DNA sequence: GCATCCGTGAGTAGA
DNA sequence: TATAATGGGAGCACGGATGC
C-alpha cells in the first residue's frame, strides 16, 4: 500500500523492501566488524548474494588443469594476484593454493648401501665425504676399472651414474659404483671373471646429482 | 519479480560437479555417518543429537530448532553442552568429530550441486496439479532422501541414483497433494488405471466406452457398477466462484440455497408443535403430564427409563408405566376431541 | 586408498611423498596454521584474532574467518571472513521493527520538522504521521508482520453439497490448501537440516502463499 | 517538472 | 532402490499520489 508503513517506518524505499522480503538481497542487523571494499558494514545495509557470500564464507577460486599438465606452483604455497599457477592458468586472486586431486603420486625411496671402487692413486682426490656433484677424481689418461670377483652381473642405472652387483649363486659377492664420466662395459645378466674390465674412466669423474 | 527465474539463477551460481569432486563428497558424506555411528559408540549418546549438534555448528546458530524424533529440546545451551561433551574426548576419539562436521559439510555442497537435475527432471511433470515450483521443491527432498542413501561403492554415478527418489518425490507429491478432497495414493493409482484404460479403449473403438467395456477391459473383479463408484469417488468439487452468464456480475454459489438454517416456517412450526404439546399436556395433571416429559424427554432433553421416574416419583415401575399409559389415553381422547395436534403430524 | 582392496597403494619402503598433476587446483584466501598436538577447534567453527586453535593454545589465530581443519595436511586452515548476521525477509524486517523506539524516532523527526527544505520537511511530516499513529493508537509496529495466520470459520468459505450430489467449495479453501502445504513443507525441511537455496525458495514461496 | 504505478469506470431483470 | 541423465515456458481511459 503506497507509500508503504512498514517502508516508511524503517526508511526502505519499495524496491528495497521488494527485495528484502523477496529474498533477492540481504540486509544487516550486527555488522560484527565486516569490511566490504574497504568501507566498514554499517548496519541496515543491503548485501546481494555474492557480497553476502564473499563476507561471510569467504573468498577462493578453482582452477582447472588440462590433462597431463603438471603444476608450477606448490601445494599449500602463497600465491599472489596475476602470478601463473600454471601454463595455461592465472590466478585472479591472493592465498593459499591446494591441490585438488592429485593424478599421479611420486613416492622417492630412501636407499642406504655400501659400494666399492677402485682408481688410480694419482688421480684420486682425498675427502671424507662427497657431495652430489663434487669431483671424485680426475683420470690423465683413460683408466679401465677390472672385476675383482666372479660371478653374474646385475646392473642398476639411476639417472646418471651407476650400480654394480655381482653375484655367484643368490648371494651378491661384490657391489661397485660407477659415477658420472664412467661407461660400464657390461650388460645386464652378463658372466665376467677376475681381471675382465667392467667400465672405462676417461677424464674427470664426478658423483652424479642424486 | 519472477520466482522461477530468480531460483533458475541462485541454482546457476553453483558450479556442477566433476566425477572426481562427486565421488569425494559422497565418501566424505558416508565416511561422515560412520563417523557419527563411532562417537554414537564411544559417547554412549544419541546417534540422532549427536548428528543434529554436528550439523548445527556446521550450518550455524542462524538455524537452531527442536526436532520431532529428539527426545530432547535442542537450543544453544544443550548443543553447547554437547560440543564440549565431544572436545573433552582424547585425541583418537575427536578424530571422528571433524571427519563427522566435513561430512555434514560435504552433504551441503553435494545436495547444493545436484539441484539442477531437480528441475530439469521437474519440467516434464508440470499440469498434474502442482505448480512448477512445487514440484521443484519436493524434487528437492527426494534429492536429499538420494544425498542421504546414495553409496559411491557402487561406481555409478550419483545422478542414477537420485533419478529415482526425484521421480518418486515428485509422484508422491502430486498424487498427494493435487485434489481438494483428498484420495489415498493406491485409489489415486487405480483411478489412473481407470483413466488410461478408457482412453485405450475410446482409441480402438473410435468411441467414448460404457461402464461394461472398462469393466471387461480392467479384469476379473471388476464390474460396471465398481467403474461407476470408481468414477463417482473421483470426481474433483467445482468452485462457488465460477461465473455463470458471461460477464463480470453473476457467481454460481449465489444460486445455491442453505438447506442447512431453518426456515422462519420451520422455526414457527416446531414453536406452533412445542406451544400446542404444552396446551395438551395443561389438560393432564401435573404428575402425569410429568411422566410423560421425562419419558419422551421434553424437561432434560433426554429421555428417563421407567425405574428413574418411578424412582423420582417414588413409584413402582409398573405404577409408573401405567400412569405412563394413562396419560397417553387421556390424550389421545382429547386428541380425537379437539383434532388439535393432527396438523403437524405432516 | 581405494575402492577395493586390491588397487590400494600401499608404500614397499621407507621414502618421501610427493603429488604432482592434480585435477585442478584451489586458490583460498585463508591462514594456514600447522598443528603438533591434539586440535582445539574443529570444521566450521568460527574464530576471532587471538583464539587458541591447537597445541594447547601455543598456535593461535591472526584473522577473522572460518576454520577448516585439515587432517591430511596436518593444518588448521582459518578462510578469511566474518560472523556478520544479515538476514533475509519478514524475519529481518520483523526484527528490525522490533527494535524501533517510536519516540526517538519522533523526536529526530521533529528535528527535521525544521529543516530549511520543503522535501525534507515533507518526508518528515509523512513519517511521523505514521509514527504517531502507531504510538496513539498502541498498535506494535511489528504486528504488520505475520506469525500466526488467522483462518476463516468454514462456514464462511462452505464445502457443500449440490442438488445434484456433487461438491461446490469456495477458493479461499484452495488458498489456505496452498499455505498449509508450503508451511508444512518448510518446516520439514528445516527440519532435515535442508542447505540454504532449498529453505530460501521455499520461504519466498510461503511469502507468496500468504500474499 | 515528466517518467513510473495504481484504482475505477450507473441500476433492476436475467443467466 | 543404482547405466546416465544437471538452468522454464509462454504472452483502454483519465486523474492522482509518488518517485527519481
Ligand atoms: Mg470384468
Amino acid at each position: 500500500d503506497v507509500p508503504s508503513k512498514i517502508g516508511t517506518l524503517l526508511d526502505l524505499s519499495a524496491t528495497e523492501l521488494e527485495q528484502v522480503l523477496y529474498f533477492s538481497k540481504y540486509i544487516v542487523l550486527d555488522p560484527k566488524g565486516a569490511i566490504l571494499n574497504g568501507v566498514p558494514v554499517e548496519k541496515r545495509q543491503l548485501l546481494t548474494d555474492e557480497e553476502y557470500r564473499e563476507l561471510r564464507y569467504g573468498k577462493q577460486e578453482t582452477y582447472p588443469l588440462p590433462p597431463g599438465v603438471d603444476a608450477l606452483v606448490k601445494d599449500g604455497e602463497e600465491v599472489v594476484k596475476g602470478q601463473e599457477l600454471a601454463p595455461g592458468v592465472v590466478s585472479r586472486l591472493d592465498g593459499v593454493a591446494l591441490y585438488r586431486f592429485p593424478r599421479r603420486v611420486r613416492v622417492e625411496y630412501v636407499k642406504k648401501e655400501r659400494a666399492g671402487l677402485r682408481l688410480p692413486l694419482a688421480a684420486w682426490v682425498e675427502k671424507e665425504a662427497y657431495k652430489p656433484g663434487e669431483i671424485l677424481a680426475e683420470l690423465p689418461e683413460p683408466y679401465l676399472f677390472r672385476a675383482e670377483e666372479e660371478g653374474v652381473v646385475e646392473l642398476k642405472e639411476l639417472e646418471e651414474g651407476a650400480f654394480l652387483v655381482l653375484r655367484r649363486e643368490d648371494e651378491p659377492v661384490a657391489t661397485y659404483f660407477l659415477p658420472v664420466g664412467m661407461t660400464p662395459l657390461v650388460v645386464h645378466g652378463e658372466i665376467v671373471e677376475k681381471g675382465q674390465p667392467l667400465a672405462e674412466a676417461k677424464g674427470l669423474l664426478r658423483m652424479p646429482r642424486q | 519479480s519472477d520466482p522461477v527465474r530468480q531460483y533458475l539463477h541462485e541454482i546457476g551460481q553453483v558450479p556442477l560437479l566433476t566425477l572426481e569432486e562427486e565421488v569425494e563428497l559422497a565418501r566424505k558424506v558416508e565416511e561422515g555417518m560412520e563417523a557419527i555411528k563411532k562417537l554414537s559408540e564411544i559417547t554412549g549418546l544419541d546417534p540422532d543429537l549427536i548428528r543434529e549438534v554436528v550439523r548445527a555448528k556446521i550450518l550455524g546458530s542462524a538455524r537452531v530448532r527442536h526436532i520431532p524424533g529428539l527426545k530432547e529440546t535442542l537450543d544453544p545451551k544443550t548443543v553447547e553442552e554437547i560440543d564440549q561433551k565431544l572436545k573433552s574426548l582424547p585425541k583418537e576419539h575427536k578424530r571422528y568429530l571433524h571427519i563427522a562436521r566435513e561430512g555434514e559439510a560435504a552433504r551441503q555442497h553435494l545436495i547444493e550441486a545436484n539441484l539442477r537435475l531437480v528441475v530439469s527432471i521437474a519440467k516434464k511433470y508440470t499440469g498434474r496439479g502442482l505448480s512448477f515450483l512445487d514440484l521443484i521443491q519436493e524434487g528437492n527432498q527426494g534429492l536429499i532422501r538420494a544425498v542421504e542413501k546414495f553409496e559411491y561403492k557402487r561406481r555409478f554415478k550419483f545422478s542414477t541414483y537420485a533419478t529415482w527418489w526425484i521421480r518418486q518425490a515428485i509422484n508422491r507429491a502430486i498424487a498427494d497433494q493435487a485434489r481438494t478432497i483428498r484420495i489415498p495414493v493406491h485409489m489415486v493409482e487405480t483411478i489412473n488405471k481407470l483413466s488410461r484404460t478408457a482412453r485405450q479403449l475410446q482409441q480402438e473403438l473410435g468411441r467414448e466406452p460404457t461402464y461394461e467395456e472398462i469393466a471387461e477391459a480392467m479384469g476379473p473383479g471388476w464390474d460396471a457398477k465398481r467403474v461407476e463408484e470408481t468414477l463417482k469417488i473421483a470426481q474433483e468439487p467445482v468452485s462457488l466462484e465460477t461465473p455463470i452468464g458471461d460477464e463480470k456480475d453473476s457467481f454460481y454459489g449465489d444460486f445455491i440455497p442453505d438447506e442447512h438454517l431453518p426456515s422462519p416456517v420451520d422455526a414457527a412450526t416446531q414453536s406452533l408443535l412445542s406451544e400446542e404439546l404444552e396446551k395438551a399436556l395443561s389438560k393432564l395433571s401435573e404428575r402425569e403430564a410429568m411422566v410423560l416429559k421425562l419419558r419422551k424427554g421434553l424437561i432434560d432433553g433426554r429421555e428417563h427409563t421407567l425405574e428413574e421416574v418411578g424412582a423420582f416419583f417414588g413409584v413402582t415401575r409398573e405404577r409408573i408405566r401405567q400412569i405412563e399409559n394413562k396419560a397417553l389415553r387421556k390424550l389421545k381422547y382429547h386428541e380425537s376431541r379437539t383434532r388439535k395436534l393432527r396438523d403437524f403430524l405432516d | 586408498a581405494a575402492i577395493d582392496p586390491e588397487e590400494e597403494v600401499i608404500a614397499e619402503a621407507e621414502g618421501v611423498v610427493h603429488l604432482h598433476e592434480p585435477a585442478s587446483i584451489l586458490v583460498v584466501k585463508a591462514r594456514v596454521y600447522p598443528f603438533e598436538d591434539d586440535v582445539e577447534v574443529s570444521t566450521g567453527d568460527r574464530v576471532a584474532p587471538g583464539d587458541v586453535l591447537a597445541d594447547g593454545g601455543k598456535v593461535k589465530s591472526d584473522v577473522y574467518g572460518r576454520v577448516e581443519v585439515d587432517l591430511v595436511r596436518n593444518v588448521v586452515r582459518v578462510v578469511e571472513s566474518y560472523d556478520i548476521d544479515a538476514r533475509m525477509g519478514a524475519e529481518a524486517i520483523q526484527q528490525l521493527l522490533k527494535e524501533l523506539d517510536l519516540e526517538a524516532l519522533e523526536k529526530e523527526l521533529l528535528e527535521e520538522m525544521k529543516h530549511p527544505s520543503r522535501a525534507r520537511r515533507a518526508k518528515a511530516r509523512k513519517r511521523l504521521e505514521v509514527v504517531r499513529a502507531f504510538l496513539d493508537s498502541g498498535n506494535r509496529p511489528e504486528w504488520m508482520i505475520l506469525e500466526a495466520v488467522p483462518v476463516l470459520p468454514p462456514d464462511l468459505r462452505p464445502m457443500v453439497q449440490v442438488d445434484g450430489g456433487r461438491f461446490a467449495t469456495s477458493d479461499l479453501n484452495d488458498l489456505y490448501r496452498r499455505l498449509i502445504n508450503r508451511n508444512n513443507r518448510l518446516k520439514k525441511l528445516l527440519a532435515q537440516g535442508a542447505p540454504e537455496i532449498i529453505i530460501r525458495n521455499e520461504k519466498r514461496m510461503l511469502q507468496e502463499a500468504v500474499d
